[PDB]
């Protein structure tokens, strides 16, 4: 059953798809759901999109990414067209051309955060954690909520430092346990191509 | 075209 959602679009270009989705009986929601199957990202020509919270949440679902494009030459050809041809190549940051989308649909069997413990720590801006959370659960990691609280299975720490007001602040996490620290950006780069990227990139030196 | 809230990117950064 199709469940859809919206994302990067004018409020004119919400109105197109909500007269589409009445059209053909498709249900179209305004919060993005597990029941979600579909979502709708505005992108040029070459199928290129921007990174949005629904982005990488419908990467690490699993579901159909799609390119508005195929609502609006859907809507040219009268007939609901087929969502493999109008699949998003990609996004602005981390690729143009790198199936991130795809790849995530066709490996569910093998997910890429498989075998690790993340935990949060300290302030973040503009992501709602527990989305972070959800989406760092949805590509099959453990999610630790303390410090303390860790478990022969990996541990990482993910923080966002240019959120931290007191900026000496995020190199003493090494004190109080021995896991790698890590920026946000190394979540958000991993499900946005769906492959676990290499923490040397992305990690914070720890005072000793 | 009205004042409408816009949903977040995510850039490039560190």
């Amino acid at each position: 059953r199709m469940s859809m959602v919206v994302s990067g679009l004018t409020p004119e270009e919400f109105m197109l798809v909500y007269k589409f989705a009445r059209k053909h009986h498709i249900t179209l929601t305004n919060l993005i759901t597990e029941e979600t199957t579909h979502v709708v990202m505005k992108t040029d020509a070459e199928f290129v999109c921007e990174r949005t919270l629904k982005y990488f949440l419908g990467i690490a679902g699993g579901k159909w990414v799609v390119s508005y494009f195929w609502v609006t030459q859907s809507i040219k050809e009268r007939k609901m067209l087929n969502e493999h041809d109008f699949e998003v190549r990609g996004d602005v940051v981390n690729g143009r051309n790198h199936q991130g989308p795809k790849r995530a649909r066709e490996s569910q069997d093998r997910k890429i955060f498989r075998g690790l413990e993340i935990c949060c720590y300290g302030p973040f801006t503009n992501m709602p954690t527990d989305q972070l959370e959800w989406m760092v659960q949805l590509c099959g990691a453990s999610v630790v909520k303390e410090l303390s609280s860790f478990t022969g299975v990996h541990p990482i720490v993910v923080v966002q430092p240019d959120a931290w007001t007191e900026d000496n602040g995020f190199h003493a996490i090494g004190q109080m346990c021995e896991a790698p620290v890590v920026t946000r950006e190394w979540v958000l780069d991993s499900v946005a191509l769906y492959q676990c990227q290499e923490l040397d990139t992305y990690l914070i030196p720890q005072i000793p | 075209g009205a004042a409408y809230d816009i949903s977040q990117v995510f850039p490039f950064a560190k």
